[PDB]
C-alpha cells in the first residue's frame, strides 16, 4: 500500500484514503479501530487482514485505537478494596554490551600494499 | 524546630520527549535532479543507505519515546460527570470539551508559547519532515486518562486494576505516606483545598506571562529547525567548484571535465549531510535520555508517590498531573512544603523511674514546662502515654535524657 | 553492529572516483606520480567511510552504556532489595527479581504482586464515637453494608474497630464526611469483672 507523504494525490479508484500524512493508495479505510502493528502517521496504522469472506489478502488503514475506554465509578464515599491477588512473573530484557569490534587501518585502507602505506602515513594520526 | 503550618505549592517542570522526525533523501539533496550527478553518487557507494537508515532509526526512536512516556495506561479512564473531589477545583487541568480536541486550560497556555517560505525550500531540496505517529489529540487523551486515574483511582491504576477511592481519602493516604498523619488533612481539608486551587491559579498565571518558562521545548524545536536551516545553506557553497548548482556545471563543462567539479561538489555536500546526520544522532540520544527521565518521572510521581527527595519537585511530593506540550510534557507537581517553624526544647528520651522512654513515632518537645510527643513534620502535640512510647533498658546509659512522668493511661481505670 | 560491520566491507567495493576499487589494480596500471592521486582519492574515501563507522559505533556504545547503567541500577534495586519505585521493576507492587543471562544482555524475571478482585465498599474517613473523632492508624474504614471494619489498604482482611486500630484526634464536628459508630473498646469485659 504505497503511501505518498504530503501529496493530496491529485497526481498519482476508491483505493485512496486521505490521511494527514498522505493519501494511502492501496488500502481500504476501516472505521473499526484496532490496536495497530504498523505505524503510518498522524494516528493511522495499516495492518494485514486475511479474511476468508472477501479479499483474503488486504491492507486496512484504520485510525489508531488507544485502548478500552473505562468509566471508573468515583463516589465521595465508595472505596474498592481488592479481595484476592495474583503473582505474575513478567520478563524484561535489557542489552548490556555489544560486540567488542576492532578495526586496523593499514589492513583495511590498504590492500597490504606498501605505496598505500606511504600515503596513509603521509595523512597523519587518524589511525 | 517543628513546623506548625504548611503550604501546598504547585511547581511546573518541563521535559522534552521527542524532536521532529525529519528525513533526508540524497539524490534530491546531493543532486539537483540531474542524472550525471546520480551516476557519480551511485559510483561513491552505500552512503545513502546508511544515511536513510540512521535517520529512520532516529524517527523510530522518537516514536518509541512518545509512546513510552505517555502510553503507560492500558485503558483510557474518564472522569465522572460529578466533580466533587472533596473541594479541589480541577477545572483547569481536567479536559475542556469546548475545544474539538479534548485539551485543557493549562495545556492550551502551552500550545501557544512554542509556535514550532522556508519549509517549502526544505521540502524541495529533499528535507522533508515526517508527521508524528501520536497526534496532539491522542496525546491529550492519554494525559486525560492519566489525570482521571490519578484523581479518582488514587495510584492503584498503575499497578493493576483501577480501584476507585474518594479523593479526600487518597490525599489522606499520601499525607500518611510523607510522615504527616492523616488527621491533619481531615482537619484542614478546606484550607488545603484553598491553597491548592490558589496554587493552580498561580501556575496558570505564571504560564500566561512569558514563554521563557518553556525554555526547554523552545530548544528541541529551535535546535532542530536551525540544524535543518543550516543544512540548506550548504547548497549555496562553491566547495571549490566554479559554481554551486549542478545545472550550471553541466551547462558549461563536458563529462570528463565536469566530473571532477561534480566530484568536488558531491564530496562536499555528502560531508555536510553527514555532519547533519551525526548532529541529529547525538541530539536524538540526548532527547532519548530526557524521554527516559520523563518516563520514570511519570511512572513514579504520577502513578504513585516518590520517596525520592527533590525528584518530583522540591518538597515532600504529594501528586503530579502530566500535561502535554509541543514536543514535550510538563508536570504539575503538588509538593507539601512546611511553612512556619517554631523552636522547641527537645529531649532524646525521658526517664520515668530509671527506665528510659523513647517515642516510637515522633520527637519529644516541650512548650517550656510540659512535655509532648509530636510527629516530626507537623506540630500536633500529644501527652506522653505508654502508647506513644516504648521502653528500653535503664536510663543512665542514654546521653541527654531528661526527667518527667509518663502519664500511664490506666491509673484512673485501675484505681476504681 | 553486524549490519554496521557488513556495510563497512561493502565500502571496499566503491570506486570513490578512481578508475578501479582495489589497490593492486591501480599500481598494476599507473605510475607513482600518477597513481598517487588515484590512491589519494581512494584513501580519503575509505578513511571517511571508516570514520563514519567509528562515529556510529561510539554513539551506539554510548546508548548501550545508558542501557547498561539502567540494568545496573535495576539489578542493584530490584534484585538486591525491593524497590518502592512504581512501575520500575515491572508493573505491580514488586516482590523480587531473578536476573538471567542472555546473548549480550540480561533478562529479569520480576515477580509482581497484582491485586486481582475488587469489591466495592462504603468507606468513611473517620468515626464519631462520643464526639471524639476516630481515625484508623493503618488502613481504611469500610462497611459490609451495616457494620464497620478497618481493613488494610491493599487487601480485604476486615477487623473490628478496637482502640488499637484507631487513634483519636480532637472532636468530630470539624472533619468532613465522618460517620457514627461504637468503637468497641477492648477493655469493657475486662473492667466489668
Amino acid at each position: 500500500a504505497v503511501l505518498y507523504q504530503d501529496v493530496n494525490c491529485t497526481e498519482v479508484g476508491s483505493n485512496v484514503f486521505q490521511t494527514r500524512a498522505g493519501c494511502l493508495i492501496g488500502a481500504e479505510h476501516v472505521n473499526n479501530s484496532y490496536e495497530c502493528d504498523i505505524p503510518i502517521g498522524a494516528g493511522i496504522c495499516a495492518s494485514y487482514q486475511t479474511q476468508t469472506s472477501v479479499a483474503s489478502q488486504s491492507i486496512i488503514a484504520y485510525t489508531m485505537s488507544l485502548g478500552a475506554e473505562n468509566s471508573v465509578a468515583y463516589s465521595n464515599n465508595s472505596i474498592a478494596i481488592p479481595t484476592n491477588f495474583t503473582i505474575s512473573v513478567t520478563t524484561e530484557i535489557l542489552p548490556v554490551s555489544m560486540t567488542k569490534t576492532s578495526v586496523d587501518c593499514t589492513m583495511y585502507i590498504c590492500g597490504d600494499s606498501t605505496e598505500c602505506s606511504n600515503l596513509l602515513l603521509q595523512y597523519g594520526s587518524f589511525c | 524546630a517543628i513546623p506548625t503550618n504548611f503550604t501546598i505549592s504547585v511547581t511546573t517542570e518541563i521535559l522534552p520527549v521527542s524532536m521532529t522526525k525529519t528525513s533526508v533523501d540524497c539524490t534530491m539533496y546531493i543532486c539537483g535532479d540531474s542524472t550525471e550527478c546520480s551516476n557519480l553518487l551511485l559510483q561513491y557507494g552505500s552512503f545513502c543507505t546508511q544515511l536513510n537508515r540512521a535517520l529512520t532509526g532516529i524517527a523510530v526512536e522518537q516514536d518509541k519515546n512518545t509512546q513510552e512516556v505517555f502510553a503507560q495506561v492500558k485503558q483510557i479512564y474518564k472522569t465522572p460527570p460529578i466533580k466533587d473531589f472533596g473541594g479541589f477545583n480541577f477545572s483547569q487541568i481536567l479536559p475542556d470539551p469546548s475545544k474539538p480536541s479534548k485539551r485543557s486550560f493549562i495545556e492550551d497556555l502551552l500550545f501557544n508559547k512554542v509556535t514550532l517560505d522556508l519549509i517549502c525550500a526544505q521540502k524541495f531540496n529533499g528535507l522533508t519532515v515526517l508527521p508524528p505517529l501520536l497526534t496532539d489529540e491522542m496525546i491529550a487523551q492519554y494525559t486525560s486518562a492519566l489525570l482521571a486515574g490519578t484523581i479518582t483511582s488514587g495510584w492503584t491504576f498503575g499497578a493493576g486494576a483501577a480501584l476507585q477511592i474518594p479523593f479526600a481519602m487518597q490525599m489522606a493516604y499520601r499525607f500518611n505516606g510523607i510522615g504527616v498523619t492523616q488527621n491533619v488533612l481531615y482537619e484542614n481539608q478546606k484550607l488545603i483545598a484553598n491553597q491548592f486551587n490558589s496554587a493552580i491559579g498561580k501556575i496558570q498565571d505564571s504560564l500566561s506571562s512569558t514563554a521563557s518558562a518553556l525554555g526547554k521545548l523552545q530548544d528541541v524545536v529551535n535546535q532542530n529547525a536551525q540544524a535543518l536551516n543550516t543544512l540548506v545553506k550548504q547548497l549555496s557553497s562553491n566547495f571549490g567548484a566554479i559554481s554551486s548548482v549542478l545545472n550550471d556545471i553541466l551547462s558549461r563543462l563536458d563529462p570528463p571535465e565536469a566530473e571532477v567539479q561534480i566530484d568536488r561538489l558531491i564530496t562536499g555536500r555528502l560531508q555536510s549531510l553527514q555532519t547533519y546526520v551525526t548532529q541529529q544522532l547525538i541530539r536524538a540520544a540526548e532527547i532519548r535520555a530526557s524521554a527516559n527521565l520523563a518516563a520514570t518521572k511519570m511512572s513514579e510521581c504520577v502513578l504513585g508517590q516518590s520517596k525520592r527527595v527533590d525528584f518530583c519537585g522540591k518538597g515532600y511530593h504529594l501528586m503530579s498531573f502530566p500535561q502535554s506540550a509541543p514536543h514535550g510534557v510538563v508536570f504539575l507537581h503538588v509538593t507539601y512544603v512546611p511553612a512556619q517553624e517554631k523552636n522547641f526544647t527537645t529531649a532524646p528520651a525521658i526517664c520515668h523511674d530509671g527506665k528510659a522512654h523513647f517515642p516510637r513515632e515522633g520527637v519529644f518537645v516541650s512548650n517550656g514546662t510540659h512535655w509532648f510527643v509530636t510527629q516530626r513534620n507537623f506540630y500536633e502535640p500529644q501527652i506522653i502515654t505508654t502508647d506513644n512510647t516504648f521502653v528500653s533498658g535503664n536510663c543512665d546509659v542514654v546521653i541527654g535524657i531528661v526527667n518527667n512522668t509518663v502519664y500511664d493511661p490506666l491509673q484512673p481505670e485501675l484505681d476504681s
